RNA sequence: AGAACUGGCGAUGCGGGAUGAACCGAACGUAGAGUUAAGGUGCCGGAAUACACGCUCAUCAGACACCACAAAAGGUGUUAGUUCAUCUAGACAGCCGGACGGUGGCCAUGGAAGUCGGAAUCCGCUAAGGAGUGUGUAACAACUCACCGGCCGAAUGAACUA
RNA sequence: CUAUCUAGCGAAACCACAGCCAAGGGGGCUUGGCAGAAUCAGCGGGGAAACUGGCUUGUGGCAGUCAAGCGUUCAUAGCGACAUUGCUUUUUGAUUCUUCGAUGUCGGCUCUUCCUAUCAUACCGAAGCAGAAUUCGGUAAGCGUUGGAUUGUUCACCCACUAAUAGGGAGUGAGCUGGGUUACCCUACUGAU
């Protein structure tokens, strides 16, 4: 059993992304279905689907890009649900620890629009349960 | 030959086996070369690998300073001091037999160079033609 | 790379043209070949093809025998609990330059030695002990709860054959042996601790190293 | 193509008469397991 | 053919076969349904849904509709004058072609002949059928209704289907981004021509009921009477 | 077990017409004629009259007489391929680097050239049989028709054309594209 | 391995076994003729390419002396059997339809709807339709069996031996 | 200088017969392959210590669990396949100068040729195989498979290069290393009349 579990995690691990998290990165995380695949297709060339419903990325996405004769990454997040914070699912787990390990600007993607249905009142206790993982984060809200 | 080492290499004359001390040219303090191996090379039963003009070789270093000497490292051979032909008729060869260090991917370590270098070594190479006051 | 990269292609361009059709049509010739591949592997492959097409035939037998098995419907103390269970037979070998010097008799054969050996001089020697084949542990199975529990050897009292190999130590079928038991650690009869039992050995030494032996009881 | 060596069908006697007195052994051990 | 046969695929399902038990035992049900019931009525219903008969036995349970095997009905009915659980029933087992099915009652005949009239339900074609209407699949993303509803509220067809499109359906069907498109529009059908198996299934893939669904009736029987009557309504 | 006469029934219809000498036939109908020699089989033929004919073997074996079955087939293929006629359909599709496909006639040899495949330089041609012929689809992308007779000179040629496109030492699972089979009809359409 | 009995060889040739210490046959003066043993009869090679029933077709068969060692078995090669099952009151293959409702059953989860997965095994109508084989989408959906039923009409199938 | 040839002189050793090969027979006989008079010069390979019995190969022992079947009956009189649980010298990518007293022989360089069970090279299949690279597996032995440093117990090695630096037989019982117990007859071969 422990080696098949093995080649499982080889498999994974080897469909992994290539992160250098001391270098100059973008966080994006948003709510789900706000339209982060337009964005990240409009800024960069990585076609994942704008489809609405729930868990449609479900990993960590890269875009690299470029501005002013330099280089950047920009690191698009599964998107969150409340979960309250004491136990989680792996997913905003990792999307956490990325949150705390990674030393560069983070970036809420914000839905001022009618899509997104769910509602304002979800959208900000959401806010407000990540507020205290906001210290030294450099957080740039957007309106979408 | 590796990354960066330009073009083909035509059948020289192989004077120099292994282990054949030579003079170093260029200006990082090392003197001499030893000759531990050559790249590249066939094989054949009790052969030496043999060493030419041109060639990207596996070498140690017997005087020079104490911080590169006794360690394999990359070396280009410049000067061969055994007779060679040129396929525009000639033949021809140097004084003494010498040879440079350098990188795996074939760029230079010193600053400078002594002497006269290999015209075929130096159409092969980039940066020994780069780093080259005197060729032929 | 990255992602669920391919699956992601497979939902936005379906995994091929003609993928269906194939996988179709190769479990239908999978019916041939692997009939043709019992009859041709001329050598070593026609056993494991065979014996691993019984395996596979086997465990359907006990799959459908577990469908109609679905379809026609121990007193231990508490310090114990949480356990899982001449002429002949010599060879004269004259050593030396003047080969008349032979003097020597080798034991090619696993013996037990004790603790303290003090092995004697080698000019009034005769026999020779060599140093590897010394156990001083083996295999004892309990015949109840059927336990393997790997425990020194202590003496070995009987030896058959000889009297000679009771004292030399030999373990071959048949010897009786003074077996260790600490850590099983039970209560008898006054609260004593027992420290020798008796076991019988079953197996040879010399075809596997290992020594099983079961737990006189 | 290279049409690898065969074994005979030759016969070989000492293989024969192998044959017959391991035969012989068999049934001798046969005899000897029969009373069970 | 002792070797080189097929195998046949052996399975570890829960249901289990008939045999002849089942078959008498509806056999003499229905012998015992005979004298027991008064009205008789034989009942042609080629394409059957499950919901709808029971629908229709849970509207009518002083009623009982039957359906079984036809020769073994033939046999319980009796197909000879000679034999025969009662009179002037062979001349009505002779008619009894199609997929039958079968009705005892005690009620009117007038009720449910204007009951099966006014009973109508919506179905597939069913093909050897007409269905009453075609179809043309537009140049552009395809839809689950295949252009039946707007365009924005329709959600398109998943790509698992695709190549049975390609090897059933015999469509041209080619695969941009995660939706499915085609390149030339497609009808699929005509009005006043037999449907196809492969015209059938398509409307079928759309999930378009768009056939009519009316039972028809052939002939009844009364016990009390021992007559026949012969009545096409349909 | 040792079937003493084993036997089939093929179908001529009112239009074709067929000649038999020993085991050579001769099949000809309104689209044209074929032949076929069928020396290797042992069989027999007889006509009954001219709407069915019988095959059948006399002692056979379980080769034998599946040998039979089989060569009823066969002939019953030529006859759907005079009177309708076979038509096979392919299409060639790229992610990135459109085909450039076409036919040429290299002293009557009638190949079919492939270019660009997966950006290469390398020109693949093809032959064609005797007795098949092309159509590159009018008003249908990427998308070519072969029709004829003999149906196994259409399947073996394009049969062979996708098997020139085996994509090699690559995960076919990335590379979707190739020249693929859409599908087999008959020429007719209606019948 | 050990004993006991017996027979062969030893002192002994001949026929056959392709050749031969151990096998099969066989009473040695020289010669003729005849008949045969064991073994054989396509050619070497003297003798039937005899007759006749069957089975076998090996991508290095076998021509074996035999129980005997790889060995118990694999094998969609093949012939014959045994024991069971099905049936014109319609067997098997197939093509067509249904293949349901409570129900999306319980936790379980972001999502779990017969099929990510733990444990349950119901009744309802029923010709028949599982708390549900297998593909499946993020779920759902759709399709397939297992099960019945419509067309066809004919014998077929499971297991086991040899 | 001989070797070689010629003029002259002119032996010996050794000798049952003499000679072509493979399989078989527990140099000659059996079965086969070939063999064409007579001969010259080189040649060094030969010249009255290795299957008891088809040996050997990849998958532990012992005690259990099912038992397919077997025991003409018994399942625990009794056998019993395939699987499977039982620790097997330190459970958390914590980790022993186990090469330490074996008087025992085995260790090494050029060249043929063979086998393949392939290390690369050619073609193929499957692998989450995006590619490049790489792991397994199949056919296949036509060709190829390196140069150095090294011993009171090298033990199995490091160094580098190379597409790779795979494995065994018949080999020097004639040259070499240890703490060490008539190659002149003919044969065939290569050249030549």
């Amino acid at each position: 059993d422990p080696l098949a579990y093995l080649e499982q995690v080889r498999q994974h691990i080897g469909r992994l992304p290539s992160i250098d998290p001391n270098t100059r990165t973008l966080l994006i995380c948003g709510y789900p279905n706000v339209g982060k695949s337009s964005f990240l297709r409009c800024i960069t060339k990585s076609d994942v689907d704008v489809q609405p419903y729930a868990f449609t990325t479900k990993s960590l996405y890269v875009g690299h890009f470029d501005y002013k004769y330099l280089r950047f990454q920009a690191i698009d997040t599964p998107g969150i649900l409340d979960r309250p914070t004491e136990e989680m699912n792996n997913i905003e787990m990792q999307s956490i620890y990325a949150i705390a390990h990674l030393r560069s600007c983070v970036l809420y993607f914000m839905d001022l629009s009618e899509q997104c249905g769910f509602t304002i009142e979800a959208q900000v206790k959401l806010f407000h349960s990540i507020k205290p993982l906001f210290a030294n984060k450099s957080v740039m809200v957007v309106i979408n | 030959s590796g990354n960066g080492a330009q073009g083909t290499k035509f059948r020289i004359s192989l004077g120099l086996p292994v282990g054949a001390i030579m003079n170093c040219a260029d200006n990082s303090g090392a003197r001499n070369l030893y000759i531990i191996a050559v790249k590249g090379s066939g094989s054949r039963l009790n052969r030496l690998p043999a060493a030419s003009l041109g060639d990207m070789v596996m070498a140690t270093v017997k005087k020079g300073k104490p911080e590169l000497r006794k360690k394999v490292m990359p070396a280009i051979v410049v000067r061969q001091a055994k007779s060679w032909r040129r396929r525009d008729g000639v033949f021809l060869y140097f004084e003494d037999n010498a040879g440079v260090i350098a990188n795996p991917k074939g760029e230079m370590k010193g600053s400078a160079i002594t002497g006269p270098v290999g015209k075929e070594c130096a159409d092969l190479w980039p940066r020994v033609a780069s780093n080259s006051g005197v060729v032929v | 790379p990255q992602n669920d990269y391919i699956e992601r292609h497979i939902k936005q361009h379906g995994k091929r043209l003609d993928h269906e059709e194939r996988k179709r049509k190769r479990e239908a010739r999978e019916s041939h070949k692997i009939s043709e591949r019992a009859q041709k592997l001329t050598g070593w492959k026609g056993k494991q093809f065979a014996k691993k097409r019984y395996a596979e035939k086997v465990s359907m037998r006990k799959k459908i025998k577990a469908h109609e098995q679905s379809k026609v419907k121990d007193a231990l103390p508490t310090y114990l609990l949480d356990r899982e269970q001449e002429e002949e037979m010599f060879k004269v070998i004259k050593t030396g330059k003047s080969r008349s010097k032979s003097w020597k008799r080798m034991i090619t054969k696993h013996t037990f030695v004790g603790e303290g050996f003090t092995r004697r001089p080698v000019k009034m020697e005769r026999i020779i002990r060599p140093s590897a084949l010394r156990q001083k542990k083996a295999n004892v199975t309990h015949p109840e709860l059927g336990v393997t529990v790997f425990l020194p050897i202590l003496a070995v009292k009987k030896n058959p054959q000889s009297p000679m190999y009771t004292q030399l130590g030999v373990l071959t079928k048949g010897t009786i042996i003074e077996v260790n038991v600490s850590e099983l650690g039970m209560v008898t009869a006054g609260g004593k601790v027992v420290w020798g039992k008796y076991a019988q050995v079953t197996n040879e030494p010399d075809r596997d190293g290992c020594v099983n032996a079961v737990l006189l009881v | 193509m290279r049409v690898r060596k065969r074994q005979s069908r030759r016969t070989s006697t000492k293989l024969k008469e192998g044959i017959k007195k391991k035969a012989s052994a068999h049934r001798k051990k046969e005899k000897k397991m029969a009373k069970k | 053919m002792p070797r080189s046969k097929r195998s046949k695929l052996v399975t570890l399902a829960q249901t289990d076969k008939k045999g002849r038990e089942n078959k008498e035992r509806i056999f003499d049900e229905v012998r015992e349904a005979l004298d027991t019931y008064r009205y008789v009525w034989v009942l042609h219903l080629d394409d059957v849904r499950t919901p709808v008969l029971q629908e229709i036995r849970t509207s009518w349970a002083g009623s009982k509709l039957i359906m079984g095997k036809r020769k073994v009905l033939q046999k319980a009915l009796g197909e000879k004058r000679e034999e025969e659980y009662k009179e002037n029933l062979y001349q009505l087992s002779k008619l009894c072609s199609g997929v039958t099915g079968l009705l005892f009652t005690d009620e009117d005949v007038n009720t449910v002949k204007e009951y099966f009239k006014s009973y109508v339900r919506s179905d597939y074609s069913r093909p050897n059928t007409k269905a009453p209407l075609t179809f043309t699949i537009p140049e552009g993303i395809v839809y689950s209704r295949g252009g039946q509803i707007p365009a924005e509220e329709d959600v398109p067809m998943i790509h698992s289907l695709e190549p049975t499109m390609r090897n059933k359906f015999e469509i041209p069907t080619k695969i941009k981004a995660g939706k499915i498109t085609i390149d030339s529009p497609y009808l699929v059908c005509t009005e006043g021509e037999k449907l196809d198996v492969r015209q059938a299934l398509i409307l079928k893939q759309f999930g378009i009921a768009a056939s009519e669904f009316k039972v028809k009736v052939s002939a009844y029987y009364d016990n009390d009477s021992s007559t026949v009557e012969s009545t096409n309504i349909n | 077990m040792k079937y003493i006469q084993t036997e089939q029934q093929i179908e001529v219809p009112e239009g074709v017409t067929v000649s038999i000498k020993s085991r050579i036939v001769k099949v000809v109908g309104p689209r044209g004629t074929l032949t076929k020699n069928l020396k290797h089989i042992d069989v027999t033929f007889t006509k009954v009259n001219n709407q069915l004919i019988k095959v059948a073997v006399h002692n056979g074996g379980r080769k034998h007489v599946a040998a039979l079955r089989t060569v009823k087939s066969l002939v019953d293929n030529m006859i759907t391929g005079v009177t309708k006629g076979y038509k096979y359909k392919m299409r060639y599709v790229y992610a990135h680097f459109p085909i450039n496909v076409n036919i040429v006639e290299k002293d009557g040899a009638k190949f079919i050239e492939v270019r660009n495949f997966l950006g290469d330089k390398k020109i693949r041609n093809v032959p064609v049989r005797d007795g098949v012929t092309i159509e590159f689809s009018t008003n249908v992308k990427d998308e070519i028709v072969l029709s004829g007779n003999s149906v196994e000179d259409v399947s073996q040629n394009a049969a062979d054309l996708q098997q020139i496109c085996r994509v090699r030492n690559k995960d076919i699972r990335k590379f979707l594209d190739g020249i693929y089979v859409s599908h087999k009809g008959f020429i007719t359409e209606d019948l």
